[PDB]
């Protein structure tokens, strides 16, 4: 009973991310608590069916049985009821706590990596549509003076005609020689975008692999942790 | 054979930021370029269709620049074509991609963010200039405001429209009795919660007397007059102008009852002013109850008020002039939600930008559930089809519960995954829009990436709505059609079936009655038993039997107003039935404690029904003091909210806009988020209309916003060209730059974001400098270009630290300040110095210098002898005893041991960072305050962690020795007595106010603090606090946890 295997913050930290039905189980308030993960708390002859003599014979009916005709909301069972070397499991823990941690930073590093790249992507993106609207007000610069310049030729075109036209000639050549330099920075902005979105789905790529072993090996540790823990709070740290 | 020569074949040590240990980027004054060429070339395009480029200087007024620019097209062919320059305006695409027309011809050529340097001429279309001042709006908030106006959808355009109900409304509060209200909105008093005075601030008063300096000033107005008075410390500002008018205006030329007429009407036309900053007494008010009074209390200051002709206050204010902007249903009675007879299926469809290796994946699937905070159904997942390459499943999904069974503010929580099991990415959609409109259709959700602490399969707690990132998993989806628009039951429809389902109630066999969930009672044990779990924190989790304990029983509930947390979770809101008698109850609930009622604003109570209450508690209990004390916690509580438009937007926009010191905080950390493309589009439209109503204070702002960008930049310049120089290197450019005129208009006349009350003047170079640490920090000066600036200080300085994220510090400062309220005004004196921190962007912010304060570091190299050996354990003391000299000693050891004792609990409660002698700080009046906080709830605990419940302040030798008055053996005096003392009576109290500590955490999870990503982060401060324990053992518990730690000495009480 003891022997059974059954605070509240360590207990969610044993149920964090495990599947729908896992389970374990002031004294002035109550006695024991089953904690069903569907966090369902439920209070515990051991509410009105009380014929159940022990904290393991309350805790086995359950298991076949779901829990909807006790309490109506809770289509759910009990389903899941989750080296001899003292030293050498101890040293497996900073091993596999060190491979955690130093991929956890690796795991860090990445998401600024992908956040920097989703700003500087997007910045990338705004400045092309400045591009863009910059082109615009160019290439209509050089059709706006091309109204005035050629109605200028027909007001007179003999009175300086080469001395007035080569000047308003070259003025329309380095309009135009300036749009094509606008447009050719535009494009080289495109390219690099393109090399951007090609390393972002990178990170994100590597994230992903990254991501399972992650939980693995933290899921582990916990297990090695936790044979440890069965007391040698403090020798713990030197290790972890 | 220290390696058993085991080669590492990888390594290389050419080519991390490790080496010299950040967050960036921004583009500055131009396209791709942080400050723009000294002097520059402009092409210049004008209305005839020459380019003619001027070389400008980079710091040159656009009026000079048009001056020179016509008489530069003289020069160039058609210029008989030109008007006169009068006749026109300038315009360019800047860098945030729009054409801003620019009026303000004052501004310079750097200040304009133009993207390409090019300036084209036109004649000012759009006749109405006037209202092309959004640019101010824009500058203000930090997107243009025409990027609004072309969005498509109704929600955020209805939310523009609809709440300008709320900004005419404030602004009509504010002219009510102008000029006095208008100048009551600018300068609100600064005002104490309570009356009421501790005994300990008392008892500095003689049977409760101050003596005050009342500050004249008369011809021309240069020579200034005290005028000493010595009052009662309850009278009011209006008392106190009289009788400094009465010694004034007392003489051997004036009778008794000549005097009492020149008194009455000289009286009421001055003010009170604070001599130093601009802060005014202005109403009702004991003088003791405004805050600046008592710190003069207990600082041992001589109060500096000055007195103030109301019309030279009235003269200095403006007109508030609101203006309405340019931006000025239901189909039929339509299906009731009510009778959609059907299960709910939603059907998954396609993912598309899905990033996963081949090699390292086998299989993915999309997981689902439904969603209020806690979940209404059993979860499930799509079969585990089409995994990586293109992943296609086109099935519908069945979820167990009927379509009239889901709540108002139901959502859909959607992640793909792998196997094994582990999120790829996430997303939340609201099952109802903001028109009570249940989604039926296609969607297009754009996906978010998994946090760092987030390892769960599916995130309830992130946000509503898709991702704005396009270039991300976009999973599209089907909803089901019932043949015409499903909106959401009426409130008269709601109060009917729960006038029913009660009525019904009343009717079933008592046999039946023994359900587990149903009450006859109409006993004495049980109503101990409620409000017994009526006093339990948020986070002691309530059982199924006291669920159900607490739902049957509901009308007793009643009783005691403050269980309705706890009775909101034991609803379950699966099941209309319910609910609907819930939406009942909140309906006329007794309004409750907004300590309490802030719970209710947490994302484990979305619901509608339950927020208004909660807003409705503010309200009624919630003052302007203790308003912008959680201010923070209640801007970041918007984030949970379902719709922009609601009932809490409302509620902070309307007290933004009557109270300019809200108002002020209230813009800054919103503008602050603006960074953050979760909430870009509500803050900033939310910030529109603030910026659009806040009267003049507008200019103030967009001052302090030029400002914080010109460091910005000048900071994101010196930590990326300038590194790899020396000091001397990068000051040199700092200097040069910060002289340039640009800078010295943009740099010196406005207000401090940490306190507008304090202007900022000129800048005093000579004192400004770069700090040490590699993040480079500036040490800014200003002179304080106050009347009476010597009476406060002739110098403000405070520093800007782009680089480290500011908010878990302004957050642990925030929680520090809490504290020191809380133990004080329940009588007992330790003094915290929650020093000044305000976050304005990403990782960019400032802190407030306290001065005259060091790190133990420098008491102990100043005070540590040459030839270096060992610093000894007295140079603390010895330092502190040379500052503190007399009956000056006896009481700078009391502020010490009153300091240290409230920062050893503070600390070891928060789990903040390791303390050491280079984040620890002794000011010379001998108060001892911490700095750097780093992670509070115990972070480095992702490591690792488990049962550590640190001790991050340990007393060294150093500081018992000082606290002991300089003894032997330390641990056994009375000195130390007392000390253990304080900390226990410290302890306690924080502990019988521990609902308030975990209830502002738990609203802080909106913001994406590492620290923060879920309530078992928060539940540290449980364990630290032992909140499932009884107090007596919470105490034995603390002296546990205190003495192994240090190695002896607590052990009695
Ligand atoms: O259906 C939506 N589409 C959006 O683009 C959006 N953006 C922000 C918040 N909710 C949203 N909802
Ligand atoms: C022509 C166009 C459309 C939409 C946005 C902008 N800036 N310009
Ligand atoms: C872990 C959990 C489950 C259900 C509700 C809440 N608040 N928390």
């Amino acid at each position: 009973l003891q022997d059974a295997e059954w605070s509240r913050e360590e207990v969610n930290e044993k149920l964090r991310d495990t599947a729908d039905g896992t389970f374990l189980v002031t004294k002035m308030h109550g006695d024991y608590t089953l904690t069903l993960r569907k966090n369902k708390l439920i209070k515990i002859k051991y509410s009105d069916p009380l014929t159940f003599s022990s904290v393991v014979e309350l805790i086995n009916h359950y298991r076949n049985e779901s829990l909807a005709q006790y309490n109506p909301k809770l289509d759910v069972k009990l389903l899941y009821p989750v080296e001899d070397n003292i030293e050498a499991v101890g040293k497996k823990l900073h091993e596999y706590n060190t491979q955690f941690q130093e991929k956890s930073r690796e795991y860090d590093r990445l998401y600024e990596e992908y956040t920097r790249t989703s700003q500087e992507i997007q910045m990338k993106r705004t400045a092309i549509e400045a591009f863009n609207e910059t082109i615009k007000i160019f290439e209509e610069q050089c059709q706006t003076q091309e109204r005035y310049s050629k109605e200028y030729i027909e007001k007179f075109k003999r009175e300086g005609n080469e001395k007035e036209i080569q000047r308003i000639m070259h003025n329309y050549d380095k309009l135009k020689s300036r749009i094509s330099e606008i447009i050719d920075s535009r494009r080289r902005l495109e390219e690099d975008l393109k090399k951007q979105a090609a390393e972002y789905r990178e990170i994100d790529k590597r994230m992903n692999s990254i991501k399972p072993d992650l939980i693995q090996l933290r899921k582990t540790r916990d297990q090695y942790l936790m044979w440890l823990t069965q007391v040698r709070q403090k020798k713990l740290n030197e290790w972890l | 054979s220290y390696y058993h020569h085991h080669h590492h074949h990888d390594y290389d040590i050419p080519t991390f930021q490790g080496a010299m240990g950040p967050p960036r980027p921004s583009s500055g004054e131009l396209w791709g370029i942080h400050l723009m060429p000294p002097r520059i070339l402009v092409e210049c395009l004008l209305p005839n269709g020459m380019i003619v480029t001027l070389e400008c200087l980079r710091e040159a007024t656009l009026i000079t620049i048009k001056h020179e620019l016509f008489k530069e097209a003289r020069k160039y062919p058609l210029h008989q074509l030109l008007q006169d320059e009068s006749s026109y305006i300038f315009v360019s695409v800047t860098q945030e991609a729009e054409r801003e027309e620019f009026f303000d011809e004052t501004r310079r050529l750097c200040d304009l963010r133009l993207f390409q340097p090019f300036l084209k001429v036109i004649e000012p279309v759009g006749n109405r200039e006037e209202k092309i001042l959004n640019r101010e709006i824009g500058f203000a908030i930090g997107m243009p405001v025409c990027e609004f106006d072309m969005v498509k959808d109704p929600e955020v355009q209805d939310f523009r429209r609809n709440i300008l109900n709320v900004c005419k409304e404030a602004v009509d509060l504010r002219d009510l009795n102008s000029p006095h209200s208008r100048a009551m909105y600018v300068y609100p008093p600064n005002v104490e919660s309570s009356p009421e005075l501790p005994k300990h601030i008392y008892n500095k008063l003689d049977k409760g007397q101050i003596i005050v300096v009342i500050w004249v000033i008369v011809s021309p107005n240069n020579d200034k007059q005290k005028y000493t008075l010595k009052i009662n410390h309850d009278c009011v500002p209006e008392q106190v102008i009289a009788e400094a008018i009465r010694k004034k205006t007392r003489s051997m030329l004036l009778s008794s009852e000549q005097l009492k007429l020149c008194v009455l009407e000289y009286q009421g036309k001055y003010i009170l002013k604070v001599c130093g900053c601009d802060e005014y007494f202005l109403e009702k008010y004991p003088l003791s109850q405004y805050k600046y009074i008592r710190s003069c209390i207990m600082l041992g200051r001589m109060p500096n008020l000055m007195l103030m002709a109301k019309e030279s206050l009235y003269s200095q204010l403006p007109m508030d002039c609101f203006t309405m902007p340019s931006y000025s249903n239901g189909e039929t009675s339509t299906k009731s939600l009510w009778v959609i007879n059907s299960a709910l299926r939603i059907k998954i469809l396609c993912a598309t930008y899905v990033n996963v290796n081949i090699r390292d994946i086998d299989k993915i699937y999309v997981r689902t559930g439904i969603y209020h905070g806690g979940e209404p159904l059993c979860d499930n997942v799509n079969t585990q089809r089409v995994p990586c390459s293109n992943p296609r499943w086109n099935e519908w999904l069945n979820y167990d519960i009927y379509i009239p069974d889901l709540p108002r503010a139901a959502r859909l929580c959607l992640s793909i995954c792998s196997v094994e099991h582990c999120p790829l990415a996430w997303g939340n959609i609201n099952l109802f829009d903001y028109t009570d409109t249940l989604v039926s259709g296609k969607m297009a959700l754009n996906l978010w990436p998994v946090p760092h602490g987030l390892e769960d399969l599916l995130n309830p707690i992130g946000v509503t709505g898709s991702n704005p990132n396009k270039e991300t998993p976009c999973l599209e989806l089907e909803f089901d059609w019932f043949s015409s628009v499903v909106k959401f039951p009426d409130m008269s429809v709601i109060e009917e079936h729960a006038n029913w389902s009660v009525s019904r109630e009343a009717g079933f066999s008592y046999s039946h009655a023994g359900l587990s969930n149903r009450l006859a009672r109409d006993r004495e044990n049980d109503k101990e038993q409620l409000k017994a779990i009526s006093t339990r924190d948020p986070l002691s989790e309530i059982t199924e039997q006291e669920k159900d304990f607490l739902w049957s029983h509901r009308h007793y509930c009643v009783t005691i107003p403050e269980i309705l947390p706890k009775l909101l979770l034991s609803v379950k809101w699966n099941s209309r039935d319910e609910v609907a008698q819930m939406y009942c109850l909140v309906k006329d609930w007794p309004p409750i404690k907004p300590e309490q009622a802030m719970e209710l604003l947490d994302c484990n109570y979305p619901d509608p029904m339950v927020r208004g209450f909660a807003v409705r508690c503010l309200e009624k209990y919630l003052t302007d003091d203790k308003l912008s004390q959680y201010l923070i916690q209640l801007v970041q509580v918007l984030k949970y909210e379902q719709y922009l438009d609601n009932l809490l937007v409302r509620f902070l926009l309307k007290k933004a806009l009557t109270n300019q010191r809200i108002g002020h905080f209230f813009f800054w950390h919103l503008k602050s988020e603006m960074h953050n493309k979760t909430v870009s589009q509500r803050f900033g439209l939310l910030l529109e209309s603030y910026c659009r109503a806040c009267g003049m204070y507008l200019k103030h702002l967009n001052r302090q916003v030029e400002a914080m960008e010109k460091l910005i930049n000048l900071t994101d310049i010196l930590k990326q060209e300038k590194k790899d120089e020396t000091q001397k290197v990068q000051m040199k450019f700092l200097v040069e730059q910060m002289r340039r005129p640009d800078f010295m208009d943009a740099l010196q006349g406005f207000l401090s974001p940490l306190n507008p009350a304090h202007q900022l003047g000129n800048l005093r170079l000579e004192e400004c400098r770069i700090m040490s640490s590699a993040k480079r920090p500036l040490w800014l000066n200003w002179e304080n270009p106050d009347i009476m600036s010597e009476l406060l200080f002739q110098n403000n300085e405070i520093i800007f630290k782009n680089g480290d994220d500011l908010r878990q510090d302004m957050l642990t400062l925030q929680i520090i300040r809490i504290m020191e309220n809380i133990w004080q005004n329940q009588g007992l004196d330790l003094r915290m110095l929650p020093y000044g921190c305000l976050s304005i962007g990403d990782c960019v912010g400032l802190i407030e210098v306290v001065r005259n304060s060091h790190t133990i570091m420098q008491i102990q190299c100043k005070g540590g002898l040459k030839g270096a050996l060992q610093f000894n354990s007295h140079t603390l003391h010895q330092w502190l005893k040379d500052k503190n000299k007399g009956e000056i000693y006896d009481a700078a050891i009391d502020l010490f041991t009153r300091s240290c004792a409230g920062y050893c609990v503070a600390t070891f409660i928060l789990g903040i960072g390791d303390r050491h002698n280079s984040n620890i700080m002794v000011k010379d009046d001998g108060q001892l305050f911490h700095i750097d906080f780093g992670h509070f709830l115990d972070h480095k605990k992702k490591k690792f962690g488990y049962k550590r419940e640190r001790v991050p302040f340990v007393l060294t030798q150093d500081f018992l020795i000082v606290i002991s008055k300089g003894a032997q053996e330390c641990t056994k005096t009375r000195e130390f007595e007392r000390f253990q003392e304080m900390c226990y009576k410290a302890y306690l109290a924080i502990r019988q106010h521990a609902n308030l500590f975990i209830n502002l955490f738990s609203m802080m999870l909106g913001s994406g603090m590492p620290e923060l990503q879920s309530f078992d982060d928060i539940a540290y401060i449980r364990k630290t606090l032992a909140l499932d324990k009884t107090e007596q053992e919470a105490l034995e518990y603390f002296m546990k946890q205190m003495n192994d730690a240090h190695h002896g000495g607590w052990t009695t009480k």
